[PDB]
This record gives C-alpha cells, structure tokens and sequence, in this order.
RNA sequence: CCGUAGGUGAACCUGCGGAAGGAUCAUUA
RNA sequence: AUCAAGAACGAAAGUUAGGGGAUCGAAGAUGAUCAGAUACCGUCGUAGUCUUAACCAUAAACUAUGCCGACUAGGGAUCGGGUGGUGUUUUUUUAAUGACCCACUCGGCACCUUACGAGAAAUCAAAGUCUUUGGGUUCUGGGGGGAGUAUGGUCGCAAGG
C-alpha cells in the first residue's frame, strides 16, 4: 500500500489549517504555492506535500473535516451567543403569566413564605 | 443469652466511635454503667451523657465527643493486688502517662490512679483511654 | 452571618419553578434525605429549594473565597455541561474543562492538562467521576451539583438541582455565575437583576 | 469468644484440655512415653560404645553419589546391632 | 539546574517555605523531590535489599534488580523507595528519589517520666503489610532498638533511640517486614492523645496567603 | 507533649478535623481544607479574613462531608434551616 | 470424587443416592 | 445459654422374615466387532428397586462456614402475619369482603454496591467490632507419610461402625 509518510501528512495538515484559501483544486498552483510559502528541501516532498494539499483541497469542497479551519471557527464563536429568545421559557407571558404547579410545591411556596402566581394542577398516579 | 451488660454497652460504644458519630443507644442500664461514664466523665473522655427511663430498666444516650480512642472490658473479672496494678498499666494502656484501668473496689469503682492513691484494689472491669 | 437581602427574591423562586429544578428522581440516599420535601405520589419527589438558593449561597462563597480567580476550574462531560461551563468561565475567568476530561490531569504533571487547582465545580458526581477521584488524591475541594440519586461520597458543599434537563443546569449555572459576580463586586447593587439573560447558558442542537 | 471457657471458675477444662493437648507435640510426647529408652538403641545416653561388625560399601545415588566408608557396629550394654558413620577418612584404614 | 512545575515548588524555590512542617501541617503531597532536597540537608541514604529478579517479556528473558532504600535524618523523619531498575546505579538512584517523596514525620515522646529530649516513641503503635503485624513499644531511656537489623537500622534512622519490637507472621521477607514497620512508624501521629485535647485557631494555607507569588505564567 | 523545663519539643501539633475531632496526619491526601469568606453588608468580601473548616478523609470517603459541614456552617451561625438538629 | 454393594483386576468396570472441589452464551420482562 | 455421660431421628446401598415384583437392573448367561479415536453397545435378566416388622448408623449428610447475645450499611425485591388509605377493581343500589396498589412494620429465603474493617489472596454484613489483643460456651488440629493400619475395648446376625 501507497501510504504516505507522516511528514507530509502534517505539513498538509499544517498548511491547510493555516494557509487554506489560496490553495485551489489544481497541483500546478499548489507546487510553487508551497514553494514560495514552505522551505522544503527537495523537489520529490514538496510534491508529495503538494498533491497531498490538492488531494485535502479535493475533499474539503464537499463539507467540513475534523481538523481547524479559521472561517468555521469564527461561526461558532457566534454560535455561542447569537441564538437568545427575546423571551424565554422561563418568562411569564408562555404560560399566561400563571405557574403550572401542582400542590406540594404550592405548599412549598406558602410554607417558605413568598407570593407567586400559582396555578395548583390535580396529578394522580 | 446476654451475659454481660457492661460489655455490650462498650462495644457499642468503641463500635460507634469507630464509624464516627455522636451519640449512641446503649440499652440497658446498671449502677455499673451508669458509675462507669461518670468515670469517663470526670476525666473529660465523653461529653454530655443522659439516661431515659421507661420502668422496665432504662436505655442510656451517651454523646460522644471524639475523644475516646478505645474503651474496652476485661470480661473475667479478675482479682487484683496491689502490686498487680503495674501488670495491667503495663499490658493494656498504651504508655505511662495516660489511660486508665477501672477497678470495683469496696471504697467504691474507681480508676487505677484513684486506687493507686485510695492504697486499695479489687476486681477489675475494663480500661478507658 | 449574611445580610437579610441575601434570601430568596420571588423572581428568582418563580424562575427557579419555571425551570422544573423542583422535580428529581425516584431514588433517595439516606445522605439526602434533608433535602425532599415530600413525594408526589408517582414517584416522583420534590425538593426544598430555600436549601438549593442557600446551598448555592455557600458555593458562591467559597467561589469568592478564593484569592486567584483562574484557579477555579470548571467541569463538564454533559452535552448541556460544555456550553454551560464555557459561559461560566467567560464571565469569571475560570478554567474550563469540556468533553472528555483528560485522566492524569491532576497528578502527572508531564500532561499539557495538568491543572492544579484549589477549587473544582462539577456537573454531576457520575458521569464526571474520575475528576472527583483525582481530585481526592491532591486536596482539593469540589462544590457539586448532585440530583437525589447522584453518588454522595467525595463531594462537600453540595448543590441539589436538576442535571438531567437543559433548563436547570444552565440556570443553576448562571445563578451561580450572578451570585459570584454580585459577591465579588461586578454588580454593586443587589436590587439591580443581572443584565445578561438566562437562556445564554442553555443549549441548543440545531 | 474465641473458644474457650473464660469464666473465673473454669481453671479445670482449660487445664484438662492444655493436657490433653499437648500430646501433639512430638517432643512431649517423646519425653513422657520412654521413647528415649526402649526404642532409641543409645538408651537414651549421648554416647555408646561399641565392637564393630563388618565394612558397608552403600551406594546412595541422587543428587549426591556418597561413596559410604561405614563400619557396621554391634553396642555393649544392650546387644543390638546399629550403623555407623567414619569421619575424615579418606581409605578408613583405622577402624579394622 | 532545577525548574519547578507546581505551587509547592515554587514557593520553596523561592525561599518562602521554612520548613518541612509547614507541608505535613496542612497535608499538601509532596510532588517533587526538589522540595525535600532543598529543605532537608541533612538526610542520609541507605541501602538495604540487592535482588536480582529474572523477567519475562514475549519470549525475552532479562534481569532486572530490585533495591530496597531507606532514608531518613537523625531528627524524626523516615523515607522508604521500592523500585526495580535494570541496573544498579539506576536502582538505588530512583531508591533515593522514590524515598524522598514519600516522607513521614514521627511523634517522638517519653516513657513514664519526662526528663530532657524525647528518646522513645509516645505510644505503642501496630502496622500490617503482608501477613506481618510489627508493634513497637516505647522504651525506657538508653536501652537500644531491639529489633531485627532491617527495622532496627529503620529507627536509628528515625531519630528514636529506644523502641522494643515485637513482631508476628512470616516476617522473612523484607520487603513487606520494611513496610509494615513504616506503616506503623508513620501511625504515630494519629494517636489522640489527653495532652493534645487543646484546640487550636487552623491556619490559613501556604497556597492562599502567597498566592501571588509562585503564580502559573 | 512537653518537656521539664518550659519548651515545646514538637514537630508540629497536627491539624484537627472539624467534623469528627480526629487527627489529619501527613500522608491524608484526600483531607480538605475549606475557605469561607464572610460577608461585608453591602454584599462584598473582604478577601483576607475568612472562617476556616477542615474535614478528614474518613469523613469525605463515606459522603456525609455535606451533611457535617451543613451543620458546621449551621452552628457558626452562617446558616439556618438547612441542616436539622433531629431528624 | 464421596457413601454402599458386586464382578473382578496387570490395571479396573458396573448398580443406587449425593457434591462441584466444573465454564451462563443469546433472548426477554 | 452451651454441652462430656445418656437418648431420639438419620439419604442411598446393605441385613433378617413376610407381601408384591410393572419399569430399571451390579452378578451371570449371551453375542459381538475392528481397529489402536475405541469399547462405551445389545438382549435376557437374579438380587434389589416397592411395602410391612426389626436391624444397620455411613456420604462431597456442603452454606466445604458450631450455638446463643449486642453493635457496625443501604436499597430492588419476594414469602407469612399485622396497621393505615374521603387508593383502585370486583355491583346490586351503596357497602361488606376477595383480588390488586401505595406507605410502613416485624419474621424467613436470597440479591447488588461498597470498606470503615478483615484476610495470604480469592473474596466476606460476616470470614468485621483481634497486638488499641477478654460478651458466654461446646468440639477439633500441631509438618508429610507410616495409617484410619497394628492391638485392646465396645455395638452389630454379618457386611461393618
Ligand atoms: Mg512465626
Ligand atoms: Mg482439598
Ligand atoms: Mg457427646
Ligand atoms: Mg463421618
Ligand atoms: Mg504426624
């Protein structure tokens, strides 16, 4: 089996989670695109490396890979934050301003001695 | 059957401070165990120790601070000297400058330093340190 | 030894019952037997949530009691627990611990996840076990959220709530977070409510 | 209890039973049956004399091959007949 | 030279640490053997077991040796390392490192009267390891370890002078004999005793106080 | 202990646990100390003074820590209603 | 293997009753 | 409460004297076979197996764990009894019960987690409360064979204990 050597892997690996938008789909591009970035040695492993990032640019237009891309991870840096209700489940107005409660814990309300907008709720079994 | 009363009530006594509480049951009661944590008592090895009645013979609460390590029976009650008290002090207390052995001695119960000074001996019970 | 305001606000119980923390589930342990009330005859018990306001009190206190803020350390394997403990260590700067919580993270200290910390909050005492079995081993307390059939053993100060929905772990996170940020000195007046909302901690799968 | 009788008034069993066991003991039981003087061929005494009897050429195999230089000797006092063992010599050119 | 990684070692490294009983008063592990080199001078190592062990690894017979090291000061604390290493130098130098870390401090006290320095163990304290149960008793002043030599040469260096042994169950092997006797050298403190019922103000920890320094970067 | 002449021969007195008044010795990795700030009455802490507890590693293995620390933090006057005296 | 009985045998087999000191997978409520 | 002496019971197989003797079936009578994967296989089958009267007193008679008493963990169950329910069902018209459910409660057969504690470990709510060694009591063991042999006694018709 062609398995290729770990050098190249995580060069590509390096070069695509730092340097992805001006690789493209062609190899021609790619080789003196990680020429003019990359410092290596022979002309044999920069070739490797880039049909490797050709290969990596060839199955990264399809959806997203595993590893670290910059433009995703701004997204869920907004993720975390651009989705608040203005109201929540817990406001008042979604269940008429009145709580669905049942008995005990309305008996917990007027035993620890605070006023709350309770509807009590009949449960059985 | 129960055979002893002294003995069960400090076997649960070194049972619940070895799980680590503060308060026992002990069931049931004597002059002896009664007199016996007084002697704890007076040397400050249990706290607060109280006795409920209930006319068939009456189970005791002790509140156990942390203070005892082991208490213990010596269950044949064996007859002792004068110049015996230096076998037991040796064999069961840990050194020479605490812990205790607990006689029966007609001048009344009474640890090995009190008979040691009281100049009388007896029969012995147990040990407290 | 606290001021009277400190007590529970009829908002905050009105959005304490709103999230269903009250409700548990069917298992009770001998160790928290103080904190139900009593059953709903299902199955089903509920708890007192005065204790859950003042437990979580004393968790915002030892929180403050801390001299580095970054010496906190949060942790979560729970697929709520991670956004929850990520706007936690946002908002007072502790450090996170999401997903899988890396073994050999509180001793061996070749690991790039060695954190020692004096102080560790947990999501649930099961699920994130072996934090609270590293952390019994270099002196460390941990302040936890533990539901009526949570393992009791190895925690101290801990706050009973809801783990299993969304609602009450990411609320009871964020009244943690306010409660720490109105002891500290973020937010000077205690009648003034916090100015972030509480559906930020709470997850969303798209 | 452990097993055994602990009141003030059983000195008895535990002393009938210390003697009664104490015949597991090999040692007592050698001492207080005369052992020593009816099967032991010395009689119990740390030495014997003797008039020797014949040569042994025993040959005793594993692990060490002992080439056996031993005087059959017949004792004295008693008249029965026991092996018997030649120090140091290499030819036992002593004991004719 | 020597970086430290945790709180403990740069407080030391610092000079804020005084000694070794501000770290066994508020139980923090010690981590590094740095610590205990820079706070303790004065600790002799000794070695006392060289066991050759045949080992067996897919088909691949090796000889690995197993040291037995103790360390200690001529003062009340006691360091014991078992680790096995393929050759000698290695064995009894992670001896002497696997002896600095776990070091257990000794409460040294009087028999019957109480003149001068403390010469004799407080109380007498049991240790299981193994099927071996070692007891030591306190001794009257001037009277020797009587003991086996592998727990004898453990106490003098221990800082005691005068303890009696008394020992149970096949005590042959040292190993485990060496380890009972430490578990029972280290259980002295935990004995209450009726002069330590005086309650103390619990000091704040070295961490909270100096929490500034000694910070992660 | 102490000696004759009026000097204390100690290594160190060792620290109490504050639940079961037992011994915290020096190998006890699993024991806690546990740092509470109090209060300052506009609702802020002074960050250098506290009140202090310590709890053995007996106490924590089993999981009654909350359950003694509940009544540590009752009796010291910083809690009410939460642990109960009887049962 | 044990207990009992029998034919024998250079060993050993067989009748009746016990024990595991012998190795619970899958499936379901 | 525990137990020398003494006594009652004691699986299977065995023993005497009866009844029965369907099936199974040690002994025996019979066939084989053909190979060193191998005689287990077959068919009659007596004793027995079943019962009555009397013996016999051994088993891996096992939970391989003396008996009584106290303490040290819970919970899912279940068996027998009891308590309570503006609980259910069974209707006739509401009950009564009967059955089911819940919260208990004693007293049994068991389970699962621990470890405070034990042990050499496997593992153990007892195999814990034991070097910090004592609740009461009965029996047994002291390296392995020789050997449950020799011999003496004792019971039994004997086999045998
Ligand atoms: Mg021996
Ligand atoms: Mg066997
Ligand atoms: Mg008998
Ligand atoms: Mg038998
Ligand atoms: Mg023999």
């Amino acid at each position: 089996g062609r398995v290729r050597t770990k050098t190249v892997k995580r060069a590509s690996k390096a070069l695509i989670e730092r340097y992805y938008p001006k690789l493209t789909l062609d190899f021609q591009t790619n080789k003196r695109l990680c020429d003019e970035i990359a410092t290596i040695q022979s002309k044999r492993l920069r070739n490797k490396i880039a049909g490797y990032t050709t290969h990596l640019m060839k199955r990264i237009q399809k959806g997203p890979v595993r590893g670290i891309s910059f433009k995703l991870q701004e997204e869920e840096r907004e993720r975390k934050d651009q989705y608040v209700p203005e109201v929540s489940a817990l406001d008042l107005s979604r269940s008429n301003g009145v709580l669905n409660v049942d008995n005990q814990t309305s008996d917990l309300v007027k035993s620890l001695g605070l006023k709350l907008p309770l509807s009590v709720i009949n449960v059985s079994a | 059957t129960r055979s002893s009363v002294l003995a069960d009530a400090l076997n649960a006594i070194n049972n619940a401070e070895k799980t680590g509480k503060r308060q026992v049951l002990i069931r049931p009661s004597s002059k002896v165990i009664i007199k016996f944590l007084q002697v704890m008592q007076k040397h400050g090895y249990i706290g607060e120790f109280e006795y409920i009645d209930d006319h068939r013979s009456g189970k005791i609460v002790v509140q156990l601070n942390g203070r005892l390590n082991k208490c213990g029976v010596i269950s044949p009650r064996f007859n002792v000297k004068i110049g015996d008290i230096e076998k037991w002090t040796a064999n069961l207390l840990p050194a020479r400058q605490f812990g205790y052995v607990i006689l029966t001695t007609s001048a009344g119960i009474m640890d090995h330093e009190e008979a040691r000074r009281k100049h009388v001996s007896g029969k012995i019970l147990g040990f407290v340190y | 030894s606290l001021p009277a305001t400190f007590d529970l606000t009829p908002e905050d119980a009105q959005l304490l019952l709103a999230a269903n923390t009250h409700l548990g589930a069917r298992n009770v342990q001998v160790h928290q037997e103080p904190y139900v009330f009593n059953a709903r005859p299902d199955g089903v018990h509920v708890i007192n949530v005065g204790k859950t306001w003042e437990k979580l009190v004393l968790a915002a206190r030892i929180i403050a009691a801390i001299p580095n803020p970054e010496d906190v350390v949060a942790i979560s394997s729970r697929t709520f627990g991670q956004r929850a403990v990520l706007k936690f260590a946002a908002h007072t700067g502790a450090t996170p611990i999401a997903g899988r919580f890396t073994p050999g993270s509180f001793t061996n200290y070749i690991t790039r996840s060695f954190k020692e910390p004096r102080l560790v909050i947990v999501t649930d005492p099961r699920s994130d076990a072996q934090a609270i079995k590293e952390a019994s081993y270099v002196n460390i307390p941990v302040i936890a959220l533990t539901d009526l059939d949570s393992p009791s053993e190895f925690v101290d100060v801990a706050i009973p709530c809801n783990n299993r929905g969304k609602h009450s772990i990411g609320l009871i996170w964020y009244l943690l977070a306010r409660e720490v940020l109105r002891l500290r000195g973020a937010l000077v007046d205690r009648t003034q409510p916090w100015s972030i909302m509480p559906d930020l901690y709470f997850y969303r799968f798209p | 209890g452990k097993g055994k009788p602990r009141g003030l008034n059983s000195a008895r069993k535990l002393r009938v039973h210390r003697r009664n066991n104490r015949w597991a003991e090999n040692n007592y039981k050698k001492r207080l049956l005369g052992t020593a003087f009816k099967s032991s061929p010395f009689g119990g005494s740390s030495h014997a004399k003797g008039i020797v009897l014949e040569k042994l050429g025993i040959e005793s195999k594993q692990p060490n091959s002992a080439i056996r230089k031993c005087v059959r000797v017949q004792l004295i006092k008693n008249g029965k007949k026991v092996t018997a063992f030649v120090p140091n010599d290499g030819c036992l050119n002593f004991v004719d | 030279g020597w970086v430290p990684v945790t709180k403990l070692g740069r407080l030391v490294k610092a000079g804020k640490i005084t000694t070794i009983e501000e770290i066994f008063l508020h139980s923090l592990p010690v981590k590094e053997f740095q610590i205990i080199d820079t706070l303790l001078p004065g600790l002799q190592d000794e070695v006392m077991n060289i066991k050759p062990v045949q080992k067996q690894t897919r088909a691949g017979q090796r000889t690995r040796f197993k040291a037995v090291v103790v360390v200690g000061d001529s003062n009340g604390h006691v360091g014991l390392g078992i680790k096995t290493a393929k050759e000698v130098a290695g064995a009894i130098r992670a001896g002497i490192i696997i002896a600095k870390l776990s070091v257990i401090p000794i409460r040294r006290g009087y028999w019957g009267t109480n003149l001068g320095q403390p010469h004799s163990l407080a109380t007498k304290t049991t240790g299981k390891c193994g099927s071996v149960t070692v007891r030591l008793i306190p001794a009257p002043r001037g009277s020797g370890i009587v003991a086996s030599p592998a727990v004898k040469k453990l106490l003098q260096l221990a800082g005691v002078e005068d303890v009696y042994t008394q020992s149970n169950g096949k005590t042959r092997t040292l190993e485990n004999t060496l380890k009972a006797a430490f578990v029972a050298i280290g259980n002295t403190y935990g004995f209450l005793t009726p002069n330590l019922w005086a309650e103390q103000p619990l000091p704040v920890s070295p961490l909270d106080i100096y929490s500034d320094e000694a910070s992660a970067q | 202990m102490e000696n004759d002449k009026g000097q204390l021969v100690e290594l160190y007195v060792p620290r109490k646990c504050s639940a079961t008044n037992r011994i915290i010795k020096a190998d006890d990795h699993a024991s806690v100390q546990i740092n509470v700030a109090k209060v300052d009455e506009e609702g802020r802490a002074i960050p250098g003074e506290y009140v202090t507890y310590a709890l053995s590693g007996y106490v924590r293995s089993r999981g009654e820590s909350d359950d003694s620390l509940n009544r540590l933090a009752q009796n010291d006057g910083l809690l009410k209603n939460v642990w109960s005296y009887s049962r």
